[PDB]
């Protein structure tokens, strides 16, 4: 856990140097795109039990192998332990998009995740089409572009908004694979 | 680090909680808050070898015996460590300001300073002497705004409390 001011800073220590002016004009645009930033968070968290619930659905109609018996979504118990993770990928996405920066998620999600899915058989091929499709839904949520719900926000540009998200999502899935 | 948004997102995760509105209320006041405080970052950085000797210089002004034989300023290697440990706790001060958070104040130069400078024989009061002369010389139109010398001042109150 840092955010994107203490990165800034955990970088001039090394280096035994003060903030300095060209650093502090990376900081200034986050300054002025702090209000986007939340509407951004704000469009995924609002609509966050409908990234996953067709994340893990839509895994499962691509494998019905799935909810066959060994399937790892087979039974309710594990059907639930499955959208119950997609829930915890989403939210630690979610945080390093507050944070502007990553290493919540990689600290307090994504330390030992393919480790521990080797040990319960769960199949981590099906775990990166559950990821993407929820990057894909994320992606155009903060863009408005969701098909089924459009917002009405003042106009401009936050494809580099949705560059991060897509970012993070993208973190999960090369440590899992 | 200690700062708004990690505060926030440590407590929302503690609860395992989306992010909400009081989470979202809360990061709009630190960019509030930003334009102050990195103003007084940018001066501090732009003429900090200048305020480190002012306020090094200041110790000394104050307690002379440091430089006695058996003492912390006996020799000019020890009194040139004690002006480096003035521009390391400015450094962090320019950090905590960057960072809008106690974090980087709190865990490189606080945790552990009472044990390093007792074994190693270091007076508090010497290094509280540097930060009021430090705090003290603020002039708020002249070496920043009023705003961002409240930010200032008080990051270096913050110090003083720590070392007392
Ligand atoms: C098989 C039964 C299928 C399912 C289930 C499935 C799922 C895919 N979703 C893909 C993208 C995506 N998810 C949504 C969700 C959504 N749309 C809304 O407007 C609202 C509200 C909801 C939540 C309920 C969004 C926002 C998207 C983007 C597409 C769009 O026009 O909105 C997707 C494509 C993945 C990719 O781009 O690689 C799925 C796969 N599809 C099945 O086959
Ligand atoms: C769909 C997403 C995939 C799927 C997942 C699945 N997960 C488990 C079990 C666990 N996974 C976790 C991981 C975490 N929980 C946390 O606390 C966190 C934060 C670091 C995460 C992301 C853990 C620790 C477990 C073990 C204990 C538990 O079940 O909660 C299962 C259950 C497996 C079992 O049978 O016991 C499943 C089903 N399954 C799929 O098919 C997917 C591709
Ligand atoms: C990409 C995300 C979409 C987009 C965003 C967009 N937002 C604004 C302007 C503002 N954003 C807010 C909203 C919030 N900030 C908060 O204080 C909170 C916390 C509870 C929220 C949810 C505000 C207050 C404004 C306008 C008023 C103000 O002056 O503060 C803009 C306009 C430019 C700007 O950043 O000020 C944009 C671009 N717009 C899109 O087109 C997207 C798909
Ligand atoms: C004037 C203020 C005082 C002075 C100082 C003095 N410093 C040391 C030794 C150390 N001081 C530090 C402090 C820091 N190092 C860091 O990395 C950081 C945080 C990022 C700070 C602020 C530390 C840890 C030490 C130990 C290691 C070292 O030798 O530098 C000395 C030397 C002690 C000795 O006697 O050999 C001195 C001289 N001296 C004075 O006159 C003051 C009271
Ligand atoms: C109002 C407090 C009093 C005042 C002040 C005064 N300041 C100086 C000169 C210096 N004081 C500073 C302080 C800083 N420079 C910075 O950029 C920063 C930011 C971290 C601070 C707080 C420094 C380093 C100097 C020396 C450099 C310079 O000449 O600018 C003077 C000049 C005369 C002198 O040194 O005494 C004055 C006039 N004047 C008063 O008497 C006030 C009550």
């Amino acid at each position: 856990m840092l955010d994107a001011f203490s990165r800034v800073v955990v970088n001039s220590d090394s280096k035994a140097a003060y903030v300095s002016g060209s650093d502090l004009q990376a900081l200034k645009t986050f300054i002025n795109d702090g209000n986007k930033r939340l509407d951004a968070v704000n469009y995924i968290v609002s609509n966050s039990s409908c990234i996953v619930s067709d994340a893990i659905s839509g895994m499962i109609c691509e494998n019905p192998g799935l909810i066959t018996p060994g399937g790892n979504c087979y039974t309710n118990r594990r059907m639930a332990a499955c959208l119950r993770d997609g829930e915890i990928i989403l939210r630690y996405v979610s945080y390093a998009l507050l944070a502007g920066d990553a290493s919540v998620l990689e600290d307090r999600c994504l330390n030992g995740l393919k480790e521990t899915y080797i040990a319960l058989g769960v199949p981590t091929n099906s775990t990166v089409r559950a990821v993407s499709i929820m990057k894909a839904a994320a992606v155009c949520f903060i863009s408005n572009t969701a098909s089924q719900r459009k917002v009405e926000v003042i106009e401009g540009d936050c494809s580099a908004l949705a560059s991060e998200v897509a970012s993070y999502c993208d973190r999960v899935v090369a440590a899992v694979s | 680090m200690k700062s708004v948004i990690t505060t926030t997102i440590s407590a929302a995760d503690a609860a395992g909680r989306y992010p909400s509105t009081s989470d979202l209320q809360s990061v709009q006041g630190n960019i509030q808050r930003a334009a102050a405080r990195l103003e007084a970052a940018e001066k501090l950085g732009s003429n900090h070898e200048a305020v480190v000797k002012e306020a090094g210089d200041a110790c000394f002004s104050k307690y002379g015996y440091n430089k006695n034989p058996g003492e912390a300023g006996e020799n000019q290697e020890k009194i040139n460590k004690c002006y480096r440990d003035i521009d390391h706790y400015m450094r962090l001060i320019n950090y905590t300001l960057v960072v809008g958070g106690t974090g980087p104040l709190d865990e490189w130069g606080i945790a552990g300073a009472r044990e390093v400078y007792r074994t190693l024989n270091l007076p508090s009061a010497a290094y509280i002497a540097a930060f009021v002369f430090t705090r003290d010389r603020l002039c708020i139109p002249r070496d920043m705004s009023a705003q961002a010398g409240v930010e200032f001042c008080t990051a270096l109150d913050y110090l003083i409390n720590s070392l007392s």
